[PDB]
């Protein structure tokens, strides 16, 4: 059977995979122990796709978590499900990265790589037809954006043929969490450009909007905003997971998805996201599912897409469904925003449905954009960068852990040029 | 995260040490006999095979007076003996004494002692140093130690807390040559300082607080609390944990501009809390204004380089982003230009606790600001005219060139000061 | 089927818009909940006219509630029916208008413009085939005259083929709510006069009137007049909502009421209107109606239509009737009033019968009609205009508000240019 | 409709304040200790996040004497102790003392509340300040104010209630030098000011009550009545609402004529309420009586240009239209030509509510009238006259002076006054 294997990396990485695995697991029925109490016997067809099965049916999950410092991973052990996953797989560090990308890259985690991919190595041989890797992570963050460009370089050295998807939190436009995020997210691009199929660029301050206002959450925590994250991240593996009448496993979204090898970075979205005093007043219905989709308001990524136009769009819809009704709204959308898709491409939404639902959601959708508004993201974090290091903010940190400058300027001169192709092809033939 | 050693040098870093080390204990719930009446307290302390825990800190000073204070004060119990190490005369007010001569006696007792603390560490994030910019134990001595522990302990995180000279209050006529002695040979080797300034929080007792007779009791124990908040990352979970070392990765623009200032919110008297709501935008709004600052020095009369904001207790992180989105949107509120990101949030679980007896109340929510600032400028230029105005004269070089320094020294450390101004200048400017 | 969205503007717009939609779900038999609890078939037939179906059978109105300050729309909330809207639909600011038409048009409702917008076009979009708009506001105000005027400005820009009835409460001849009306109904006039195609002017002295004499009620309050203005704007569309002999939409009114676009306000009468002292003493049929609604003492309007000729009469008559009976009482008012009538159309009444009653009544009919009467309130309103502009009585608020002179004198001519227009009409080609 | 605050300076102002607040608790319920015992009192009061309610006020007096009795008053729990500002030595009827030398040592203090209170509004309608015409803080330091809110809070809604001299009862010699001043620096900054004369309401205490003994307690136990019907429509519901802005938009045809008198109506003791049926027609034509307004000034001895009938209780509309209607067709009662309608309706469901020890009778239906009259020109020449009086021999300009202000000043002062009183004489004459 298809299979996958998961990667955490760093406290955002570390802590979305626990609401993630939280998640996928009660879909499948399993006890936070591991054993199966599940009603349905459709949940087992495709366990293989994340679990590992022990004897007396525990089913462990194959996710390698990741962290330079036992802090994070130790809280994941106490958690309500934190003992399902192999104690082997936790492979954490002493000396937590400080925030830099260069201590998580070249100093630190590069003694931790090889412990890693002696693990990666054993799940990856657990599988009999393995699809590809996924890593969560921050790109503002030292060990995440540091250790998990590292892993990603080695694993693609490994495993040229296989996928690898990137859940990667990107820094949000208004407010910041760390300081030299700027470097880090430049430096950090500078390999994902080149060594990941496919990205799901996601921001807390896009998040944030959707509580206070989509959902009307009065003190969203963390708690919330992972279990959005971790909602989009299942919603593309449904169709691995269950059946459908039109499948999409992580392959097809991709080659669909990503027209240029380069323009492989996506925003993603759900749906519904309806607060308890609204619930009472909507329709559940296919037409209503596809308004919010698209809509501005519910896009988890800062960028405002009717900024730009959109290359290639995925829905995957989940539930029972008619799809009848889902091409004749795809049809709508795709006439009434004219002037949203690029002309080049003539037809820009892929399309998937799976029969079974979310959670005691009776019908949803996850989507996914490979909007070029995204350069506008880009934009921003190299004018971040540019005026750090016109003259050496914060230079001094990276260079002591053996980092030149000279690969500054190359991270920038390559982040420069995904902007430019960006905009290149937002341009029309006529 | 693991073991940061604290460091608590002179009568100042030692006063300040047992107000922070009561501290510790109550939140951790260690009994004054060091008996635990879980996993989280190993970084500030070692479980010695028994049930009893015995602080990570070496006590350092050249007078036994103070030490002897703490030997049969309450906490007698809970400090390894050892640790407690003292002089037999006080370095008497002199940079000399504290760093070459009686300095030098007692320097490999303390080495020692760290080494042996260092090695029962698994992870050792780095070294907290309390001590007194101004006088002789605790900026000669704490300069060797800085010295020592540089060589031995390189890339290794140094904190030091410092208790810089006031701007209008002294209690000693030779500040100016200590405090900038120390300045010298602490700039290379010090990763960052928190300074704080007793006539600021003198201020702070009396207007925020309704403490008409504070004392350093009162001084020591809410500096106490800044620490506590700096570290409790470390000894406990919260989303947006602070590890020891992003400090010096992001307060630190460059090498030689280490000293951001200290701030804490809420800071109010049992009665006044009656009266305040105390949300998210009301502490995080008083930490940016003058008057709570710890140093003395105005805020408003530069540009921030970074900050830190360690919120605390029961906090949402939306209302973080949003008050401190308004904060950025303030046009007197200015960051200067080469930073366009300058806030490093940091939220933790754990709200501060009560101490029996003391002058702040109890809040559900806390938020402490670390943040380096090219006003604190305005502070070095004061002392280098209190420095150049006596050493023209010579007014008590004498002193120090008898306890086996040399007069070339005294030219050296302004030189090296004076170009430490200049920095702040040309990091304050931008095209 | 037809289908209609409702907007309510203002204290006076939104406290209408309550009692309305509470007669409105009455006669669908509407629980205050949203359920439905009526025992007629009929009344399911056309639901979809104002309420859109929800999950559950409860049936929530599209109307979009529209008010500068909170308190207004507040108080609807905690009324009987407030859990009926949808809470999306309730768009508040927080800076009320300051009674002056400028805040309202150019600096704070054009702020809050762009917000009502989303609400509407989600409405005109779950609209299979929508017919027009519906707005209730007092030209006296700030908030109704400003927002609704940029309201509906905006809204004919974006749907210029549909329809837009106003149900405007306009200033009473003796005594006045407020000191600056007169600049406020000016202005607004200006943007009606041109944006909306028919329009039902109501004053609350006439209201007064009616229930001092007609009715026989000794404390009338707002809860009283509502509700025979909520009378005729249920009547106005049971065609939509109900079968009939002789069927007449909101389009069909227009096109046989408005000989000119210009002169497209109207004066709206209700029947039978009794007190329960004289309801025994009174005999209910067609030839009784007919004489009240032609009654001047019955008019919503302070303007006697005796003063004037009317241009053309509509009579909107609901429940079981006889139409020889409506045809025979038509033929006497045609003939017996010769000369209320301009002689260059040669029949004036445009008649409709729909099949269901009002609430209890076994009979009731609507009244509108296009008198050239009508010119005199727009002279009183010039006059006064004229009496505060001539030397700048209140324009030091509305020109801070970003507006010039110019629009002043500008709104001045092109109202004086309607009463022109209204007085040429009213001669005879002989 | 959200917060409006008020700001309550001076011995008069504060003195009124405590009465108007002892009025809005009432109203709300709130008790005397600050605890609650719904979603309307929020304009006036902050929840504290824990059942306690503080009023929206800062308190400001250049003498601790009125100040200290709050603080040591029933209602000492219920202010914020940081709003209950206080000077050290009192303005001394002085105008120059309470804005130029003293005046200006406070003016920050009062600022910094100010910023804080209305940070935490969602909705900020504008500002009530409460103070004397004439006096040294009352005035001198309510000026200071004025210009500095404009400037922070540029077109926002800047309510006063002023105690205007009265004609011919006086309480100081210099009073027409320190209400002149304060006329010129607050003509150009508020917005409009309620007037009320301290006469004018003795004599109401005397005819329509029956207190043969009236005190301060009275006359501001009334005037609180008059903020508490023109502030009921933003704290409660009710046909033809009037929120603060209306009141600028409605009354203020002219921006320097913005001084609206005070009317209420009924004020009948609880004997003579027996014997009176009260109706709307009965309240509301003893309104425009010259028997019952707050200001001696006669009104019929001029005309109207606007009116504000702030309806209040169980009150019908139809008999509001019906008795405005029989007002206007009166021929004694004459309003200005260019402005054909006068009149500002507003009716509330809310009754006023009996004050225990009061000298005013419950009353379920109450009117409030606020009427902008050319006959209040009548009262500034008086005061124009009494100032030429004493200026042209200089009688008292030396403390003046002496105190940071310049003589050039007074002159200004008078003609920017003698241009007002032109205004109301243009503004009375129609061709
Ligand atoms: N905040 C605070 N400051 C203190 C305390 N004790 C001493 N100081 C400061 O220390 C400064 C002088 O240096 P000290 O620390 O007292 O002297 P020392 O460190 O013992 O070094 P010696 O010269 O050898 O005595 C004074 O100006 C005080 O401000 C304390 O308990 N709290
Ligand atoms: N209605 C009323 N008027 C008062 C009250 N208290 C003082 N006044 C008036 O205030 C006038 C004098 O100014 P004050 O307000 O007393 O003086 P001030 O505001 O404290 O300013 P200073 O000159 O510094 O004292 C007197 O003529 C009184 O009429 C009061 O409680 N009620
Ligand atoms: N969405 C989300 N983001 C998080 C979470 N925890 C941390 N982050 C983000 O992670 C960033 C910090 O980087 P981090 O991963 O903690 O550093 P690292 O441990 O070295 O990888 C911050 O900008 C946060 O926005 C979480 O639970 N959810
Ligand atoms: N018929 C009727 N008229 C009303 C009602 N409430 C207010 N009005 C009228 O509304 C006018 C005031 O304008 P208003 O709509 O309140 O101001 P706005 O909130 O800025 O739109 C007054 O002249 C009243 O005659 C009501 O319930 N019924
Ligand atoms: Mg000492
Ligand atoms: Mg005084």
């Amino acid at each position: 059977m298809r299979e996958i294997v998961h990667l955490q990396a760093g406290q955002c990485g570390n802590q979305i995979g626990a609401k993630f695995w939280e998640v996928i697991s009660d879909e499948h029925g399993i006890d936070p122990t591991g054993t199966y109490h599940g009603d349905s016997d459709l949940q087992l067809e495709r366990i293989n796709v994340y679990y590992n099965e022990a004897t007396g049916g525990k089913y462990v999950p194959r996710a390698v978590l990741v962290d330079l410092e036992p802090g994070t991973m130790d809280s994941v052990r106490s958690g309500p499900f934190g003992q399902i996953f192999r104690p082997d797989n936790f492979v954490f560090g002493q000396s937590g990265a400080g925030n830099n990308w260069a201590k998580g890259h070249y100093t630190e985690g590069a003694e931790l790589v090889d412990s890693v991919l002696d693990v990666v190595r054993k799940e990856a041989e657990s599988c009999d037809c393995l699809q590809g890797f996924q890593l969560t992570h921050s790109l503002g963050g030292g060990t995440g954006s540091g250790m998990g460009t590292l892993l990603i370089s080695k694993i693609r050295e490994e495993y040229p043929d296989r996928i690898m998807n990137t859940f990667s939190v990107v820094p949000s436009p208004k407010v910041s969490d760390t300081v030299v995020e700027p470097y880090n997210a430049t430096l950090s691009v500078h390999q994902l450009v080149e060594n990941t199929d496919e990205t799901y660029c996601i921001d807390n301050e896009a998040l944030y909007d959707i509580c206070f206002r989509t959902l009307k959450l009065t003190t969203p925590t963390y708690g919330d905003l992972n279990h959005l994250v971790s909602a989009t991240m299942s919603g593309v593996t449904t169709c691995l997971r269950f059946p459908g009448q039109l499948n999409a496993d992580l392959r097809k979204l991709a080659v669909n998805m990503v027209p240029f090898p380069r323009l492989h970075f996506f925003m993603p979205g759900f749906a519904p996201l309806t607060s308890r005093g609204s619930q009472q007043y909507r329709a559940l219905t296919v037409p209503e599912l596809t308004q919010q989709m698209f809509d501005a308001k519910n896009m988890m990524a800062a960028c405002d897409p009717r900024h730009g136009r959109y290359l290639t769009v995925a829905a995957v819809f989940r539930g029972r469904m008619s799809m009848k009704e889902v091409d004749e709204q795809m049809l709508n959308v795709q006439n009434k925003n004219s002037s949203y898709f690029v002309e080049w491409i003539p037809n820009n939404v892929k399309t998937a449905v799976c029969d079974i639902p979310p959670r005691g959601l009776k019908m949803s959708a996850t989507f996914i954009g490979n909007s070029t508004a995204i350069q506008e993201l880009f934009k921003r974090i190299s004018e971040q960068f540019t005026a750090m290091f016109r003259r050496k903010a914060f230079l001094h940190w990276y260079t002591g852990e053996g980092m030149d400058e000279m690969e500054f300027t190359e991270a920038e001169s390559n982040m420069n040029d995904l902007v430019s192709e960006y905009q290149q092809y937002q341009d029309a033939t006529a | 995260m693991r073991e940061c050693l604290s460091i608590h040098i002179g009568q100042a870093g030692v006063q300040m040490g047992n107000a922070c080390w009561e501290l510790y204990c109550l939140e951790h719930g260690i009994q004054r006999d060091g008996i635990v009446s879980d996993s989280s307290f190993g970084t500030f302390f070692s479980e010695t095979g028994s049930g009893k825990h015995v602080p990570r800190a070496v006590f350092v000073d050249l007078e036994q007076t103070v030490i002897g204070e703490v030997r049969t004060g309450p906490y007698r119990s809970l400090f390894h003996p050892e640790q407690l190490i003292t002089g037999k005369e006080d370095a008497a007010n002199n940079y000399a004494r504290g760093h070459y001569t009686i300095g030098k006696e007692i320097v490999d007792t303390v080495m020692d002692r760290v080494r042996k603390m260092a090695d029962q560490c698994s992870g050792l994030q780095g070294f907290l140093i309390f001590h007194s910019f101004g006088g002789g134990t605790g900026s000669g001595f704490t300069s060797l130690l800085m010295e020592r522990l540089s060589v031995d302990y390189g890339k290794k995180s140094k904190l030091e807390f410092s208790v810089y000279p006031a701007p209008q209050i002294s209690t000693a006529v030779v500040e100016p040559y200590n405090s900038i002695l120390t300045t010298h040979t602490t700039l290379e080797h010090s990763d960052c300082a928190f300074m704080v300034d007793n006539e600021a929080i003198y201020d702070i007792c009396n207007r925020n607080l309704d403490i008409e007779r504070p004392t350093y009791t009162n001084l020591n124990r809410l500096i106490g609390q800044i620490v506590s908040s700096i570290t409790a990352s470390l000894r406990f979970d919260g989303a947006l944990n602070v590890d020891l070392t992003e400090f010096q990765t992001n307060l630190v623009p460059y090498p030689r501009i280490h000293f951001p200032l200290v701030t804490y919110s809420p800071i109010i008297s049992a009665e006044k809390a009656y009266h305040e709501q105390l949300s998210v935008p009301e502490i995080t709004n008083a930490c940016f204004e003058y008057s709570n600052q710890m140093v003395k020095c105005d805020p408003r009369r530069g540009k921030y380089m970074a900050c830190c904001l360690l919120y605390r207790g029961d906090v949402v992180p939306k209302d973080v982003n949003a008050a401190i989105a308004a904060i950025k949107t303030r046009r007197t509120i200015q960051f200067v230009d080469w930073c366009p990101t300058g806030f490093k949030v940091g939220i933790n679980y754990q709200p501060p606790t009560v101490v029996p007896g003391g002058d702040l109340a109890k809040v559900q929510r806390a938020v402490c600001m670390l943040s380096n600032t090219t006003a604190i400028a305005e502070a070095w230029a004061r002392l280098d005219h209190k420095f150049d105005l006596m050493y023209s004269k010579r007014a008590f070089v004498h002193w120090y060139v008898g306890e086996g320094m040399e007069e070339g020294e005294f030219s050296e450390a302004r030189e090296d000061m004076a170009a430490l101004e200049k920095d702040y200048e040309e990091v304050g400017t931008e095209s």
